[PDB]
DNA sequence: TTGCGAAGGTTGTAGTAGTCCAGGAAAAA
DNA sequence: ACCTGGACTACTACAACCTTCGCTTTTTGG
């Protein structure tokens, strides 16, 4: 269960048939993998991972119970396929088991308004320089990992990026600010880690192993955010902080809320520790889970809707 | 054009198509070419590629017809290497990867496991009453308890329930396993008070699973039936079912108050009980969608009968188990049944309730591999052999039509005819058509039922030598069905130990005659190592009477319908003489057939004589059962379009029918072309009438001036027709009868007044009356003697007995008659030069005349079949005459019994089945035979006045009658006088002594009282002939099939009778004479 | 446009260009494709093969252009095995034939 | 009673070309 | 010192079947 809020498994290594009108799995570990106390009502998710198939019969049992289905990648990112969620209204009211959502017209009802995307620009903003703390600092583990942290630059930076953002009057010097935050935290990171100068290449150019580490784990984030859009409900398209133009921003401007307070660190340590793919890509999933960031981001979208509707 | 030329050839074909080809196309790959032609070079190339094709040649041909798109256009030699579209596969490989064994269709079996496992855990629940335990532990007189066991279980169930609450209360309740306590008793609605409290089934009483689980409770012995026989109640069951419904019989108020007492708790103590059925309302309340399907599930007979089946054969298998201590509380007071010997107490209630519920469990998940894992016939070379002979072409077009229909009768169903005339083999025909539609790759299996009473074994080894099956591939069941109420007394005596379910499946006389593999039974564990079930389950091929297949609908006591039903729904059916059977039998068979279709087999019919009304009546019945089998099988949603089919000796049709106007409509285009072909054919019979003359009504007067004119007709036309061979002559006869008693009494007076001047006479008395083995050596010795051909008079008069016949004779005429009773009429392949037939009905009339000349062709234009004028039973003044058998009723009345008025004057010059396979219009029910049979089926089997019952057959699937047994009733099967079995014993000490012995409850008890010799006398130059040794023939019989001489003659010698007073009188070439 | 496609490689090559054509169009034959296609599709199928091609493959590719005619477009690899116009030697010898 | 696809090694067959020897043809309207 | 067919003889390319074994993918303009 990657997540308790939104009640959504993961399967691997097991084939899903059925069997007298039963849904039924086939794994190793035989009739006492925990796979038979997943409850199928109305209140179910399932993701499909590495080493899995599903039967036509399987799929309808499912549809006939209301269940979704989605096809993900090794150890639940990135998001490859899945089903879709219908929108809740007083018109449109078909008769299936599926339970609709609701988020899609609270979000849309903002979304045209331009001072009220820059308020949720400034939460989202607010909210990533808020785990930029927790991470780099509170980490017992990360302060066993090796990379050191020096507190006072980070909190002189983490301060100045907070004036900065509460004064920004237009989205451009949001992303002047965010961009010099970036940088910063770069070289801050760069210093501790004693990796010497680097930089962010363009078009994933940079040969060196920082680059590379970087790159994996964006792509990582980017899959965790669209599983959770998809859960939620919202629309890709529907960029928040991102120009209206850009596509897929959504899933950026989410993915960011974790990806520097998360992301950064493995990827210094994994190139100092000189290690391989397969460990570095390991060792982000088990950070991910353990900072529980699925949770994070479902509960920052929803608040901020509920925000935007109270305030209304 | 330019087209695209690919070859996929191999070995020397690779060469040849390469020369073929390379003039006209350049070379564009190692097996491709390409260029633009015109039509004529297409043609030819084609033509060419054909001549000098092989076996490994695949080459096809594409067209670009134009912009984006192009099309094949032809494929020479193999398709096989090529799809539709003319790709290639890739790879190829061996092992298989669809692996699509593991999941099956079976789209209800959890709802079924779930329901009888719940069953199973309450059924026998009832047992924990204080007066059940104290006849239990009473040895002493049995007094019969004043309720039945599962009515007290069903009224504990519904107390605990609680009345008017929904499903989920109870089932919530129930799954919580802190929650105990025996609050819940006081609801108990006791029915030994003054006032008898409503129902538990009616509406506000019990919540829809709670019913539907109450019923297969309650009616785990013996279905319910009351008196009540409304049809506007019935449309409402189970509603109306009330303690009398189940046998609540009348006792004093003492005992009454008795049963409801329970001074020992309830099993609910138990910790593994308990446990056991918190797990399954667990299971039953996370089940997707459960809730909601109650009402639906509750009146559908798929689902209902499957699990009664189910919990009626685990019941049975674990009564008998001995007894374990580790099930249960070891130290539970309570106990379910005893030992049988012993008396003493065997198994604790909560351990019963627990083993059964296990057992249900296993066995819910073996039903779906029966299909797969049993055994089957495959590979018969039998019925895939031409046949040469051009009479027999016909048997080919329909195994052709066979394999063209195969595909959709899979999957949408089956239902063929089989209006073959008599004497064209049509059991080959329906062994190769069966074949035909099963998949070759798996095998086949299919069951041959007739409409007798009795199946004697010569009959059986007829069809396997008609079939050309060996011993190992073709099981028969000898004999006929037993008894209702033999069974009874034993019952009751053993219902002192509360062991009804240990009740044999089958009866003891029936033996199944097999010697195939025995050992990997996938049902072993249950129907028994050797017992008669298992062996009649195994056999791929079975021949059977269909009295010993109608027990799977028609049984209302014990388990009888165990090992019928799983035949059904494991093979499929075949159906012989069905309009053999009586109009008032009709229902039941049409019950099995709805059943049948209900259950996924494949029906066909087969017989020459099948009026319209009663096609369609099958027709719609099978339909019904069909359309509620697809909602529990297969790809759901798939429409209901049955595979019909029409199938005779000069052409065949198949269609697609859901309707059952257009079935109708289409059968009636078929017989009409059938009776257009057949007009065409030559006759070979001209019949006759004949006036008997009759002064005095007295039966044995008129037995004597009867034979003194037969002997005249037997002169006369033995004149007329006869074969010569070296200046002698000799004829085969036939003189038919209705009843055995007038028939004997012919007999003895012919035997007595003599053969006529100049001639000689053979008699050969053949009925059913005789011994069983008797009668099969008799039809043995028959059958050997008569068959006939073409130019075959020295053929004929080399055989044994006739030669023997012949030698120690001294006249120049010999005339060899067969006085036979109706049961000549079916199964019986002979040929006579000539007959005599008693009329009854036209199904009789025809039948008998196909008999004449049935093998030799040519006619002299002579009659050769004479009719008495008057049946026996009118020159008696019996009124109706036309009965037993016949159609004549006191609601269906004849103006004029005589023959002369009865019958068109045209029909005489040419009899054959026209008159019935087609219905006249207008019909003249008072005075044409025709006309009165078939108005009695058009108003019984379709249409809405049933003479005498007005409850029309479609209420066994237009309500929900099934769950009550209560139409088995108001249409009875086979009903009438009880008959009773007897046989000739030799005593257990003294071989030599016969004794005439009675069947008892399981015991022979002598009544040699009863039973008296009678004497023969003999006239001038007669003889009889085809006689057998009844004490020789059961030494032989006992020598082949090596057994003790008194177990053989138990086995095989039983021969049934009416009841009377006086006894009868025996000879052994008459058989058995009823005295007063 | 509508195209035919004949793959001549061999050893390894074989299986590579198998894989590539193998996502473009259906199978006629064992060595045989043809499909409809448009022209940026055809570059970039031209394209990938030239990318991860080998010594022994060959590929050509036909363009059937309207009505009684075609044309070749181009070759990937050797160009030995084909000639001029496409097409593909019937047979080989080392002997000395033509002296 | 137990996933899925890839890589390496082993086993079997069809298909190709070289060698040498022998015969040298086509049947209307 | 002519020119094809056939039978016979090596002798390689293909293809599938049997064992282990890791489980990713560049991931960039978003």
């Amino acid at each position: 269960l990657h997540s308790k809020r939104a009640n959504l498994y993961y399967l691997q290594h097991c084939r899903v048939l059925v069997n007298g009108g039963r849904v039924e799995y086939v794994t190793d570990e035989g009739r006492h993998s925990h796979y038979w106390n997943i409850p199928i009502a109305n209140t179910t998710s399932l993701l499909l991972g590495t080493g899995t198939s599903i039967t036509q019969a399987a799929m309808r049992e499912l549809a006939r119970a209301g269940v979704l289905v989605g096809f993900c990648g090794g150890g639940g990112t990135p998001l490859f396929s899945a089903n879709e969620v219908d929108v809740e209204v007083s018109w449109l009211t078909p008769q299936s088991e599926y339970r609709p959502t609701e988020y899609l017209q609270r979000w849309v009802g903002f979304w045209f308004d331009e001072e009220k995307r820059l308020v949720a620009a400034r939460h989202f903003q607010r909210a990533r320089l808020e785990r930029i703390r927790h991470s780099w600092l509170e980490d017992r583990v990360l302060r066993d990992a090796g990379f050191a942290v020096d507190a006072t630059a980070l909190a002189v930076a983490v301060e100045d990026s907070a004036r900065a953002l509460e004064q920004a009057p237009n989205h451009e010097h949001l992303l002047t600010e965010e961009a010099r935050l970036s940088k910063r935290l770069f070289k801050l990171a760069a210093q501790a880690t004693r990796y010497g100068e680097f930089v962010r290449a363009k078009r994933g150019s940079g040969g060196d192993p920082a680059n590379r580490f970087l790159d994996h784990g964006n792509y990582l984030a980017y899959g965790l955010a669209a599983t959770a859009t998809w859960v939620l409900g919202i629309p890709h398209g529907l960029a928040v902080l991102h120009g209206k133009t850009r596509r897929g921003g959504l899933v950026f401007d989410v993915a960011d809320l974790i990806k520097d307070s998360l992301i950064l660190p493995q990827a210094f340590l994994s190139a100092m520790r000189g290690d391989e793919e397969q460990d570095f890509r390991q060792a982000c999933l088990d950070n991910l889970s353990r900072a529980q960031a699925l949770d994070f981001m479902i509960d920052t979208l929803k608040d901020v809707a509920q925000r935007s509707t109270v305030s209304a | 054009m330019n087209i695209l030329l690919v070859s996929q050839c191999e070995k020397r074909a690779l060469s040849e198509t390469r020369r073929i080809l390379d003039q006209f196309a350049e070379r564009r790959g190692e097996r491709t070419w390409q260029t633009p032609i015109t039509q004529a070079g297409l043609d030819t190339l084609r033509r060419l590629l054909k001549k000098s094709a092989r076996r490994n040649t695949a080459v096809a041909c594409h067209w670009i017809r134009g912009r984006d798109h192009s099309e094949l256009l032809w494929i020479v030699g193999d398709a096989s290497r090529f799809n539709a579209q003319g790709a290639v596969p890739t790879n190829r490989t061996c092992r298989d990867i669809l692996r699509k064994e593991d999941e099956n269709d079976w789209h209800s079996a959890e709802d079924i496991r779930l329901l009888t496992v719940m069953a199973a855990l309450f059924h026998d629940i009832g047992k924990a009453s204080q007066a059940f335990q104290a006849k239990l532990r009473n040895r002493g007189k049995p007094m019969a308890d004043a309720y039945r066991h599962e009515w007290v279980s069903l009224r504990l169930f519904e107390a605990f329930v609680g009345p008017g609450s929904s499903d989920e209360d109870w089932l919530r309740r129930l799954a919580d396993k802190r929650e105990t306590g025996d609050a819940w008793l006081s609801q108990l609605a006791r029915d030994d008070r003054q006032s008898a409290p409503p129902g538990p089934f009616q509406k506000s009483r019990l919540p829809p699973l709670a019913q539907a689980v109450g019923w297969l409770i309650v009616s785990h012995h013996r279905l319910p039936n009351g008196d009540h026989r409304g049809s506007a109640s019935l449309a409402r069951l189970p509603a109306p079912i009330q303690s009398q419904w189940c046998g609540a019989r009348d006792a004093d108020a003492k005992e009454k108050a008795a049963c409801w007492q329970f001074p020992h708790g309830l099993p609910f103590a138990s910790a593994h009980w308990r446990a056991r059925t918190a797990l399954c309302a667990q299971s039953m309340l996370e089940r997707p969608g459960l809730l909601a399907r109650g009402p639906a599930l509750l009146h559908d007979s798929y689902v209902m009968h499957v699990s009664r089946l189910i919990l009626m054969l685990a019941d049975h298998h674990y009564s008998s188990l001995p007894a374990d201590s580790r099930l249960g509380d070891p130290n539970f007071p309570l106990h379910a049944n005893t030992d049988r010997d012993s008396g003493k107490l065997k198994q604790r209630l909560d351990e019963h309730l627990l083993g059964v519920a296990l057992h249900s469990r296993k066995l819910a998940g073996t039903l779906p591999r029966l299909e797969r894992q049993l055994p089957r016939l495959a590979r018969h070379k039998g019925f895939t052999r031409r046949v040469e002979q051009p009479r027999f072409r016909w048997q080919d077009k329909a195994y052709d039509c066979a394999m063209a229909c195969r595909e959709q009768a899979m999957e949408h169903g089956f239902f063929g005819l089989n209006l073959a005339s008599t004497g064209c083999g049509k059991t080959l025909a329906n062994g190769r058509i069966l074949y035909a539609l099963a998949d070759p790759q798996r095998g086949a299996r299919f069951s041959i039922a007739l409409g007798l009473r009795s199946l004697t074994l010569q009959t059986g080894q007829a069809y396997r030598e008609r079939l050309g099956l060996g011993d190992d591939d073709l099981a028969i069941l000898v004999g006929g069905s037993a008894a209702r109420e033999l069974f009874e007394k034993q019952q009751e005596r053993l219902e002192r130990s509360g062991s009804e379910s240990a009740q044999e499946l089958l009866a003891e006389n029936s033996h199944v005659h097999f010697a195939g593999t025995l050992e990997d039974g996938p049902l072993r564990e249950w129907l028994g190592r050797n017992s008669a079930g298992n062996r009649l389950l195994q056999a791929p091929i079975l021949a059977c009477t269909i009295d010993h297949l109608m027990p799977a609908s028609e049984s209302l006591r014990g388990g009888h319908q165990i090992a019928p039903l799983l035949r059904l729904m494991t093979s499929d059916l075949v159906l012989d003489e069905v309009d053999d059977f009586d109009i008032d039998d009709l229902p039941a068979l049409s019950r099995l057939v709805h059943w049948a279709g209900l259950f996924g087999s494949r029906v066909l019919l087969s017989s020459a004589t099948l009026p319209p009304a009663l096609v369609q009546g099958l027709f719609e019945a099978y339909r019904s059962g069909r359309e509620i089998f697809q909602r529990h099988r297969g790809a759901p949603g798939r429409a209901t379009e049955i595979r019909c089919a029409w199938f005779d000796e000069f052409s065949s049709q198949s269609s697609a029918h859901g309707a059952v106007t257009s079935f109708s409509e289409a059968h009636a285009t078929f017989v009409a072309q059938r009776l257009a072909k057949l007009e065409q054919l030559p006759p070979r019979r001209q019949a006759q009438l004949c006036t008997v003359h009759a002064a005095g009504e007295a039966r044995p007067a008129l037995c004597r001036e009867l034979a003194g004119q037969m002997n005249t007709w037997m002169a006369d036309l033995h004149r007329c027709h006869h074969t010569e061979h070296q200046g002698r002559r000799i004829s085969f006869g036939l003189l038919r009868l209705a009843n055995i008693e007038p028939l004997i009494e012919l007999a003895q007076a012919i035997l007595a007044q003599g053969a006529p001047e100049g001639l000689h006479v053979h008699l050969c008395v053949y009925h059913s009356r005789h011994p069983l083995l008797v009668r099969s050596a008799i039809e043995r010795q028959l059958d050997e003697l008569l068959k006939r051909s073409d130019d075959d008079a020295a053929a004929l008069f080399a055989r044994p007995t006739l030669a023997k016949a012949l030698q120690a004779s001294t006249e120049r005429d010999h005339l060899f008659v067969v006085l036979a009773s109706p049961v000549a009429e079916v199964g019986r392949d002979h040929d006579y030069d000539w007959a005599i037939v008693e009329p009854s009905s036209m199904r009789s009339i025809i039948q008998l005349a196909g008999r004449i000349r049935r093998h030799r062709s040519g006619f002299s234009g002579e009659a050769n079949l004479y009719l008495l004028s008057r049946n026996i039973r009118s020159l008696e003044g019996q009124n109706p005459a036309f009965q037993r058998p016949g159609f004549e009723t006191p609601d269906f009345p004849l103006d004029s019994h005589d023959l002369h008025d009865l019958l068109d004057p045209a029909l005489l010059a040419r009899i054959d089945a026209s008159p019935r396979i087609v219905e006249p219009f207008p019909l003249f029910p008072r005075s044409r035979l025709v006309d009165l049979e078939h108005r009695r089926l058009r108003a019984l089997m379709l249409a809405d006045d049933p003479p005498s019952s007005l409850l029309g057959v479609p209420l066994w699937w237009q309500t929900p009658a099934s769950l009550s047994g209560a139409l088995q009733t108001s249409q009875p099967f086979r009903a009438g006088a009880k008959e009773r079995c007897y046989a000739l014993l030799p005593d257990e000490d003294d071989e030599e002594r016969l004794h005439f012995s009675r069947y008892e409850e399981g015991t022979w008890s002598n009544q040699d009282n009863l039973l008296r010799n009678l004497d023969l006398t003999y006239g001038p130059r007669i003889q009889t002939w085809g006689t057998v040794n009844y004490r020789e023939e059961l030494v032989a019989m006992a020598g082949r099939e090596d057994l003790d001489l008194r177990q053989c003659a138990m086995r095989y010698g039983e021969v049934r009778l009416r009841e009377n007073t006086q006894g009868w009188s025996y000879h052994p070439y008459l058989g058995f004479k009823k005295y007063n």
